[PDB]
């Protein structure tokens, strides 16, 4: 038996290393950033057809321009996705003013390591932020080591592999929004194993000059029919 | 008993314009019936586009001022910007506010260009609470250069502002003053601040 | 240190504590208390452990209000302070309502003490079970018992100790519900107490018993002399002497 | 078997092996070399991608107008360690208003560092520092260790495969401190080059800088502004 | 310190870290304490290692106040700490109640003390058992508390080494017509039982408890009733 | 402190060619009684700095100690860095305002001197905060009494000597000895130059009392 | 104070704590609940009844609020300590905003405090399981599930304890448009779902009922046996 | 498994934390020092483990208080920390009976702190040796040595690290209570420079520092002709 | 200071004047004394500006946090309680500040005052500052529940009118607001330099 803060012999800490194995159990959510705005489509995992779909909710608003979509162990992401608003309320009360994404990212990224023996283990959640600020739309990474990237399209989840391959052909940088949509729900109908039919995905966009937007039934099967 | 506070006198005027901004101060710092010094300036250069003046006691004056500077600084750091004329004011309001119930004896100031490119002056009480207006005085003869702004600038009671026109304004408005305020004048000091960043000028006031 | 940490409020395996059990387990070795409900009364029934010659209220029953009485089994060191923690929370409910605590909060006051040493702290739980009998305004004459784990509930009559099964039969195949009174519960305890003892014959300095009763506007707590068991126990041998026919 | 778990337990060799885990966690960080002259210091850093769609991670921090930094190892941490040290530079500037030296700086890093590797559930800092300075007495190279050792060098490279650079360093130490901002510049890039693969160059994508003198605050230079030390280079 | 227990349930129920302290009890010197009509007598066995010991630095007789005495057996090193808290607490019902405490109220408040270190972080249970003596309303008390922190009220017992054996002596000669005295030429007889060597005055303690107080008896007392025996 | 008790009465500062002089008397007043008559109320902190405090005597020792405290410690590091005038001018501003602030001042005036990279140095920081920076300085009855004749002469000539700054001491104390009721005739002098710092005294001032004919 | 890291990760990323607990609530007694359209219906097994024993103090279904009910598998001892949780915050939530809550805020509100005790020092999981039913002010009913690792959904109808895959398996097919147009109707089909699993008839079945502006109701034993009989005379076709 | 806290007794009564935490003093370069007849003198080699370290570097002499010097081995950081320690203990001392702390005093109080680490198993021992040296006008010069298990000890000369046993011998030879410390400063030069290894330890360099009346009571760093001066002699008699 | 508030069919309707002093120096005459809390709810200072200002940007973040947590407007009600705990706590410290809180939710209009002493109360009129009492006269005489649009903003602007006349610390110009359904509007700000003219003729 050991700790929660020791070091593996070749330099790593083992509890992290068990988080982004818990990590890959999630759901699959793919973000695409392009410059008329940015794009979050998630997966959904309806075990009954007695559940209600409307019940499960992962991809929430953190601020009238700021998205968020999620995966790995759900019950988690609620602490960090309440810090990140209060966060975003604080700054607007001081300044009077409008959060950037990038400091949006590291102001829930700076709780990732402070547990020890208050938290007793890592957050296991790994998260993608979408946004628009002064210097356009922007996509974000952030995973249970405490570490955030920016990206031009990124997938997590289980399928994230074969996801990222097919993104590394599709994507270019004069890609439409339009388009981009396309393309996220091709990937995902080739990802998923059920069938893809407007109730079990979520999709949602950010663009300039408009807040935070969440596609509805008309919307997905209007989209979907030319797939 | 014990005191916390003394007045020290001290004028400090904003005028925003066009395309500029205008903060002038005068440069005496008083104490009762004596005079400490006759060259201390009341402007602080904040941002290359932002000026602030405070006048009222003097202790107050440089640690508010070094606070200032401080959370510039963190601002900066953490956010990968320079702070805007508008942040400025509204994060100056929450740290007047934070010592309600032991204020600051303090009369604040900004002036300086906002994210279009025109002046902007804005102005404070002890507490916190503040307000964006055109034109503005403060300090101890705030009641004598402030009727002659309203009727110059304003054109009340009548039946642009060019930079050359503002500073002659300025000039005319502190010689006037420095014949009837005991607290005022010893030289004056005026910042411009424009597209090209942040100028200074000083101009000599009565002695006696 | 982690070293030498028990990890006492830990999961197991199947789902298990396994401290709890072991309390329990430590429970069925303590001496047999019975706690029987009739229609005018409630009685409590408890085997006397103390059986030297040397030894010199009541060994098992104590008093915790004007309405309510309680029998202890298990570890008696933890009964102690089980019990001076009940005299103190039923004392704060008078103080702040200027009324007498009902039986079924203060059972309720002190499972959540019970359960919260199991769930939390590094420390071990107690290892005592207890039957309560009172009176109450709104419901009458009650009977409650607990369990190291926090768990309790009412009954009409029950029996906590050693020989357990035993006497739960026999109440279950005796008991007459609706129709008993004192005098017939205080047979039916002694018939049970001496078919459940390991002894040829009961006898009067092994057993005490006490009788909650409500007379003239007011509650009484009794606990029987010696002289009166005497007299039941005879009156129970004769009767089974005659029984068969 | 049983002296490694903790960091408050001594190996029969009088070893603390938790510590040299913690080295470990450096020696797999990308590169960064740091150097000076008598007149101006240079840190130059080597980014790295997790795949074609990423951007690049930051190496090179702001800590104040006269003080940077270069990081490789944990990510968190150095961000801990770099909101320490902006807090206490800003509070020498509050109370005595003047610069903080360096030196004074590095004391403070290393006194909050070594508490860690004493105390019983804790763990050593696993991140390693180059710092680049300049105060009254001219410019600072830098070197932290996560034992909470530090030194004092005339140049320093940090990072994996980087014992390549060290030699080159090595070699050429003698004309650091004549060569101008520009020839230095181009020193730092040559010793950075020599720990990639056969395979692979310098790019304007994977390459920072940050520069700091005498009349010259701390400064980076990332993305496009980095092709004019690039030009003429081989 | 650490927070979490020490003493844990066996997968049979025992708690074994108090049959431990029981083991290192069963171990100490014998202690006897008789209950007559006049009073209580507390005697134990004072064996020392060597001559250049003096006999008279400590004690194992103690008054808790002018009417309550206490004997042990186990560790003497705990057996101080107990005695300085019980002596706190009497102080404390005094101070408020403006009455000397009953020996029944002490005893309870003991075992309190002495329960709380068996369910505590960190900390192992008390290695001693205590006699407990006091005279109030006119009639004497005698008193068990055992490491696991349950009292008994007894009338005649023996604890220590060989302890059954004293136990079957006192259960048939003990009477409830004794008179004080009589109890003194029991409870020395009873230490004369497993006694190692010849027995003097200054290997044996004796103290009583009756109307006056109680009273740890002088070498010479005990030498005239051993003279007497 | 509340209350003053023993207290010391005024510091002169004049700033000349290559350096500071401070000069203060030699007297601790407990009210109106003159009670201590040669105690020194002149500092020398480092090799470039000196300070003199007016006001309660028992703060100033206090702050004597803190003050050499905190500079030997500094000094202890042999890192090639010390202390400048503007350095302790500021971190006594600090100290003074952290302690108003509680409701529990510390009852002095400082004058600071000191002569660093060929620049002299001379601020003054008061009970409340106030801190500033001039070419003279007088606290107390020497702010109404000396003031005018140290301004008079710096306003024609505006850079000194250091004869004619030492001239000017003295004819201040001489003033100040003729019209100030908790004044002495022993005082002291303090001097920092490219050398270093330089103290002298007890020294004395000559008087005229012609008038006392006159009347 | 003990600040032991009780619950941690393990190789493959799993909370071994957080499933033991999972197994703790899997051998609770079933619990089947189903959402009708004007009427909401609850019902629990008795794993065990004794002629010695009162009803009233081991009632499985208790009330969070005048309009919100809830049913519970799993530890008793824990479900007493959440329950009179929930009670305080609807109290301070009515006090606060001068209304009565909604469902989804007390399900979230459990969710939160059930989650955060599988990320603290010195302390384990819960293991209980939770439905939750209610009318909100509008009318609309509501049935919620709540999970012991912190997770909560809504549904049409659940089942919760042991036995509930087999409960589960009969709803999918037998809960339909025109099984639920009656109060009659949902009662039988909750009466029949609880069937598969219980032994010896409706003796062993506790059921309780809300409807829009009513206050629960528990149903007497006579009810029960009527409901029975009418479903075992339904057998006769 | 009697070795994995410094809180348990071996069966044979050793306490073997504290030891292994020795065996990482007696694998550091050695330092030695000298008290004479007038005043102290301190000599480390300080190892060079690469040409890019400025001269200068991972100092080993440390100025503890105005006429009180150190000397470290073993692990860096724990001696890092032992001396802002002694600095806040000689200072708290200065600031509350009014004059300089005596060398004894602030030794024994270092020392008890020092022990203060090795009874719980919440902390681990140091892992660094150090001698303090003092020279008072009332009081002579006086040298003292600590040691990871807290004690304290009063010596003429002293050695610590890998070299102790020869270093000690060859400082035996020396009759140092009738010299000045001139001739100190030459002598404990040349016993650095015979007790290093070259063939193992390839590249070092000599660090010296005196307390003395010649000082009048500071504690200061040789001047460096003298140190040129010392070791010219030592190389020429090393030859 | 004067600032009055009515309720009838067509919503709410807010009005206030413009003049802040010192003393019986008159500081300002642009004072916006109509705080615009969210896109759907007002509020109005009086006594002082500070704290009315800063206590009511607590208030809008808190509503704000509230609609993201719950997915649905908080009411007017539940707004005034909020604001009513927070200055509860700072009982006797010092605190002055009088609001009406003005909105449209499910019950329909909504109109709350809330000030430091503790009161809360509803109504359908409302009016505070220092001239107040100048206006309940005008308003009361005037006010009707069956008003047009037209009329209640000629009704608003009269009244504000005959206070600023007879007060002394009360002019500047005339700010009107209408809190309707979908949202508030900013009607007109006139000067009374110029109502002088309009009424009298």
């Amino acid at each position: 038996d050991r700790g929660v803060n020791t070091f593996s012999p070749e330099g790593r800490l083992f509890q992290v290393e068990y988080a982004i194995e818990a990590i890959k159990l999630g759901s699959t959510a793919i973000g695409i950033q392009t410059s008329e705005g940015v794009c979050l489509a998630v997966e959904k995992r309806i075990t009954s057809p007695l559940m209600e779909p409307s019940s499960i909710e992962k991809i929430v608003e953190i601020d009238a321009h700021i998205g968020c979509a999620m995966s790995g162990l759900i019950a988690d992401a609620k602490t960090l996705i309440d810090k990140a608003r209060v966060e975003t309320q604080n700054h607007w009360f001081t300044y009077n003013e409008t959060m950037t994404v990038e400091s949006v990212t590291q102001a829930v990224s700076n709780l990732a390591l402070q547990f020890g023996e208050a938290m007793s283990r890592p957050f296991g959640v790994a998260l993608l932020f979408g946004g628009v600020d002064e210097k356009g739309p922007q996509l974000f990474h952030m995973d249970p080591s405490g570490t955030f990237v920016q990206c031009d399209a990124r997938a997590i989840g289980s399928a994230s592999e074969g996801a990222q391959s097919s993104l590394q052909e599709v994507y270019h940088k004069s890609m439409t929004l339009k388009e981009a949509i396309k393309s996220s729900l091709i990937i995902l109908k080739q990802v998923m194993e059920e069938k893809l039919n407007a109730t079990n995905i979520e999709l949602a966009t950010v663009q300039p000059g408009q807040n935070f937007h969440m596609f509805t039934k008309e919307e997905l099967e209007e989209v979907i029919k030319d797939i | 008993r014990f005191s916390p506070y003394v007045f020290n006198g001290g004028t400090i005027l904003a005028i925003a314009g066009e395309d500029f901004a205008i903060v002038a101060s005068d440069t005496r710092l008083s104490e009762g019936f004596s005079i400490h010094t006759r060259d201390s300036p009341k402007c602080y250069k904040l941002t290359d586009k932002t000026v602030i003046g405070c006048s009222g006691f003097h202790g107050d004056c440089l640690t508010l001022t070094k606070i200032i500077e401080a959370r510039l600084k963190m601002y900066k750091h953490s956010n990968n910007k320079a702070m805007t004329t508008g942040a400025i004011a509204a994060m100056l309001s929450t740290i007047l506010y934070s010592r309600r119930f032991f204020p600051y004896y303090v009369y604040n100031i900004i002036g300086g260009l906002d994210e279009e490119g025109k002046g902007a002056v804005y102005s404070f009480d002890p507490v916190g609470s503040y307000q964006r207006d055109s034109f503005k005085a403060g300090g101890s003869a705030s009641a004598m250069l402030q009727p002659l702004l309203d009727n110059q600038v304003g054109f009340k009671n009548m039946q642009p502002l060019s930079l050359d026109r503002a500073m002659r304004l300025v000039k005319d408005v502190f010689i006037s003053a420095a014949e009837r305020d005991v607290y005022t004048g010893d030289a004056l000091r005026i910042c411009i601040v424009t597209k090209e960043g942040i100028r200074e000028e000083t101009v000599s006031l009565r002695k006696d | 240190s982690r070293r030498y940490d028990s990890r006492t409020t830990i999961f197991s395996p199947e789902g298990r504590l396994y401290q709890v059990e072991y309390a329990m387990e430590a429970i069925g070795h303590a001496g047999t208390c019975l706690g029987i409900l009739a229609n005018d009364g409630v009685l409590l029934a408890a085997e006397r452990r103390n059986i030297h010659k040397l030894l010199d209220f009541s060994e098992k029953i104590y008093k915790l209000n004007e309405d309510m009485a309680c029998s202890v089994a298990g570890i008696t060191s933890d009964a102690n302070v089980l019990t001076n923690e009940l005299r103190l929370i039923a004392q704060r409910y008078l103080l702040q309502y200027q009324e007498p605590i009902p039986c079924e909060q203060l059972v309720t006051a002190l499972c959540d003490i019970k359960q919260a040493y199991t769930q939390f702290g590094g420390k071990r739980p107690f290892g005592v079970s207890l039957l309560y009998i009172g009176w109450d305004k709104h419901y009458g004459f009650q009977l409650y018992q607990s369990d190291p784990s926090g768990n309790y509930g009412g009954w009409k009559a029950t029996c906590i100790g050693n020989n357990s099964a035993a006497a739960v039969s026999m109440l279950k195949q005796d008991y007459k519900e609706g129709e008993m009174t004192l005098k017939s519960a205080l047979a039916l305890a002694i018939k049970v107490l001496n078919k459940t003892m390991d002894v040829s014959k009961l006898s009067a300095e092994k057993v005490e018993i006490a009788t909650l009763t409500r007379e003239n506007g007011k509650t009484v707590i009794r606990v029987l002399k010696q002289k009166e068991v005497e007299q039941l126990i005879k009156k129970h041998e004769e009767e089974e002497a005659k029984a068969e026919r | 078997n049983q002296y490694d778990n903790d960091v408050t337990v001594w190996s029969p060799q009088g070893r603390i092996h938790q510590i040299e885990y913690a080295m470990e966690a450096v020696k797999q960080g990308s590169a960064t070399v740091g150097l000076k002259s008598k007149t101006h210091a240079v840190l130059v850093a080597l980014k790295r991608a997790q795949s074609e769609l990423a951007a690049h991670q930051k190496k090179i921090l702001h800590v104040d107008n006269h003080i940077g930094i270069s990081i490789a190892g944990l990510t968190a941490d150095a961000r801990l360690l770099c909101n320490f040290m902006r807090q206490e530079c800003l509070d020498s500037r509050f109370v005595f208003d003047r610069p903080l030296p360096v030196s004074r700086l590095v004391s403070l890093i290393g006194s909050k560092t070594q508490i860690p590797t004493q105390r019983y559930g804790r763990r050593p800092y696993g991140v390693g520092l180059l710092i680049a300075g300049y105060d009254d007495m001219g410019p600072h190279i830098f070197q932290t260790c996560p034992s909470a050792n530090y030194f004092d060098c005339r140049a320093m490279s940090i990072g994996a495969r980087s014992q390549s650079a060290r030699t080159y360093l090595e070699r050429h130490m003698s004309e650091f401190m004549e060569c101008n901002l520009n020839e230095l510049v181009k020193h730092g890039l040559r010793a950075l080059r020599e720990t990639l693969p056969a395979e692979q160059d310098l790019t304007t994508k994977n390459v920072s800088i940050g520069i700091v003198g005498k009349d010259l605050e701390f400064t980076i230079y990332d993305d496009d502004d980095v092709s004019p030390f690039l030009e003429g280079l081989e | 310190g650490y927070s979490f227990s020490l003493t844990t349930f066996s997968p049979s129920g025992k708690l074994v870290q108090i049959e431990y302290a029981l083991a290192a009890v069963a171990g100490g010197a014998p202690s006897v304490g008789i209950k007559a009509a006049n009073g209580v007598v507390l005697a134990t066995e004072k064996k020392q290692k060597s001559i250049l010991y003096d006999e008279r630095s400590v004690h194992k007789v103690e008054p808790i106040t002018k009417h309550i005495g206490l004997v042990y057996s186990g560790m003497g090193p705990d057996y101080r700490v107990l005695v300085h808290r019980a002596r706190k607490l009497a102080q404390q019902y005094y101070l408020v109640y403006q009455e000397p405490i009953p020996t029944a109220q002490l005893v309870q408040r003991v075992a309190s003390v002495m329960q709380e270190y068996t369910q505590s972080g960190g900390v192992r249970p008390f290695g001693v058992s205590l006699l407990i003596c006091g005279w109030n309303e006119g009639r004497p008390y005698l008193f068990q508390s055992d490491p696991s922190g349950a009292y008994f009220a007894w009338k005649a017992t023996a604890m220590g080494k060989n302890y059954v054996n004293g136990k079957t002596f006192l259960e048939k000669r003990y009477n409830e017509d004794l008179e004080l005295e009589d109890a003194i030429h029991t409870a020395i007889l009873t230490l004369k039982e497993s006694f190692e060597g010849q027995m003097t005055e200054d290997n044996i303690e004796v103290g009583i408890c009756n109307e006056a107080g109680f009273r740890r008896l002088t070498p010479t007392e005990v030498k005239d009733y051993l003279a007497a025996i | 402190t509340q209350n003053p008790m023993v207290t010391g009465t005024s510091v002169l500062g004049v700033k000349f060619e290559g350096g500071v002089v401070i000069a203060a008397d030699m007297l601790g007043s407990y009210g109106s009684l003159a009670r201590f008559r040669n105690i020194s109320r002149i500092m020398r902190v480092n090799n470039s700095t000196m300070l003199g405090a007016s006001g309660d005597y028992a703060d100033f020792q206090y702050l004597k100690q803190v003050l050499g405290q905190m500079v030997i410690d500094e000094e202890l590091l042999g890192d090639g860095h010390s202390y400048s005038p503007r350095a302790i001018h500021s971190w006594l501003t600090r100290a003074m305002y952290s302690r108003r602030s509680k409701m529990n001042p510390l009852w002095n005036t400082m004058v600071i001197g000191g002569y660093a990279d060929g620049e002299s140095f001379l601020g003054y920081v008061d009970m409340l905060g106030v801190a500033y920076e001039a070419p003279s300085l007088a606290t107390g009855y020497g702010a109404y009494l000396a003031q005018p004749l140290l301004r008079e002469v710096l306003e024609k000539q505006p850079v000194l000597s250091q004869t004619e700054a030492r001239d000017l001491v003295e004819r201040c104390m001489r003033v100040l000895y003729y019209r100030d009721a908790r004044s002495y005739n022993r005082f002291q002098t303090a001097t920092v130059t490219e050398k270093g710092v330089e103290i002298e005294g007890p020294l004395s001032t000559e008087t005229n009392w012609d008038i006392a004919h006159m009347i | 104070s003990y600040d032991r890291a009780i619950t941690v990760f393990s190789p493959d990323g799993h909370l071994f704590q957080v499933e033991y607990a999972q197994e703790a609530v899997k051998k609770g007694s079933t619990a089947v609940g189903v959402r009708g359209r004007d009427i909401v219906v609850l019902g629990v097994e008795k794993k065990s009844v004794a002629k010695l024993q009162d009803e009233r103090t081991v009632r499985k279904i208790c009330a969070l609020d005048d309009n919100v009910c809830m049913a519970f598998a799993g530890l008793t001892a824990d479900a007493r300590i959440v329950i009179n949780r929930a009670r305080v915050e609807c109290q301070s939530h009515r006090l606060t905003v001068e209304d009565p809550v909604t469902v989804e805020y007390i399900t979230r509100y459990i969710a939160s405090l059930k989650q955060r005790y599988t990320q603290s020092n010195g302390r384990r999981p819960f293991g209980i399981s939770a439905l939750i039913v209610g009318f909100d002010f509008d009318g609309t009913p509501r049935l919620y599930q709540t999970d012991p690792s912190g997770t909560y959904h809504a549904w049409k109808a659940n089942a919760i304890g042991r036995g509930a895959k087999s409960v589960r398996e009969f709803l999918e097919k037998n809960y339909t448009d025109e099984a639920i147009e009656t109060d009659d109707l949902t009662i039988k089909l909750v009466i029949k779902a609880l069937l598969e699993v219980v032994q010896s008839g409706g003796k062993n079945i506790e059921l309780a009922v809300m409807r829009r502006d009513q206050s629960l109701k528990i149903l007497n034993p006579e009810e029960i046996e009527k409901y029975v009989a009418e479903i075992e005379k339904e057998k006769e076709e | 498994g009697y070795d994995l806290s410094a809180s348990t007794f071996s069966p044979d009564g050793r306490v073997f934390q504290v030891e292994y935490a020795m065996k990482a003093v007696e694998n550091s370069s050695t330092a030695i020092g000298i008290r004479c007849k007038d005043g102290v003198v301190f000599g480390v080699e300080k190892l060079v483990l690469s040409k890019l370290y400025e001269e200068g570097s991972n100092k080993r002499l440390f100025n503890v208080d105005r006429h009180v010097g150190m000397a470290v081995a073993g692990l860096l950081a724990d001696a890092r920390s032992l001396a802002d320690i002694a600095r806040e203990e000689a200072s708290n001392f200065r600031s509350n009976f009014g004059y300089n702390i005596p060398l004894k005093h602030l030794a024994d109080r270092v020392a008890m702190y020092v022990h203060a680490y090795t009874l719980y198993s919440a902390v681990r021992p140091f892992g660094c040796s150090f001698m303090l040296g003092s020279y008072s006008v009332n009081d002579g010069a006086q040298l003292y040595m600590i040691d990871p298990s807290g004690v304290s000890y009063g010596y003429w000369g002293c050695a610590i690290g890998k070299a102790r046993q020869a270093a000690k011998t060859e400082i035996e030879k020396l009759q140092m209570k009738e010299m000045t410390c001139r001739d100190i400063v030459k002598e404990v030069a040349k016993i650095i420079y015979i007790v290093h290894d070259e063939v193992k330890d390839k590249a070092f360099e000599l660090e010296l520092s005196w307390v003395g009346e010649l000082t009048n009571g500071r504690h200061e760093i040789v001047p460096k002709d003298i140190r040129e001066e010392a070791e010219k002699y030592a190389k020429e008699s090393l030859k | 200071t004067t600032t009055l508030a009515f309720k009838f069919r067509h919503g709410v309707i807010v009005a206030a004047d413009s003049r802040a002093t010192a003393g019986a120096y008159i500081a300002s005459q642009t004072v916006k004394k109509v705080i615009e809390i969210n896109p759907y709810l007002l509020g109005t200072m009086a006594g002082g500006a500070a704290d009315c200002s800063f206590w009511e940007r607590l208030l809008a973040r808190q509503c704000r946090i509230y609609e993201l947590r719950n997915k649905e407007r908080i009411s007017v009600a539940a707004a005034s309680k909020l604001l009513a705990n927070m200055v509860y706590q700072y009982k006797g410290m010092g605190l002055s500040m009088g609001t009406m809180i003005c909105g449209w939710d499910k019950r329909g209009p909504g109109l709350y005052y809330v000030d430091s002493e503790g009161n809360r109360i509803s109504g359908a009129t409302f009016s505070v500052g220092s001239g107040s009492v100048y206006a309940y006269g005008v308003m009361d005489r005037g006010y009707s529940y069956d008003l047009e649009v037209e009329q209640a903003y000629d009704l608003a602007r009269r009244a504000i009118y005959q206070a600023t006349y007879r007060d002394a610390y009360s002019g500047g110009a005339v700010n009107l607001y209408h809190v309707r359904e979908d949202g508030w509007i900013r009607v007109s700000s006139d000067n009374v330099a110029d109502l002088h003219e309009k009424y009298s003729g």
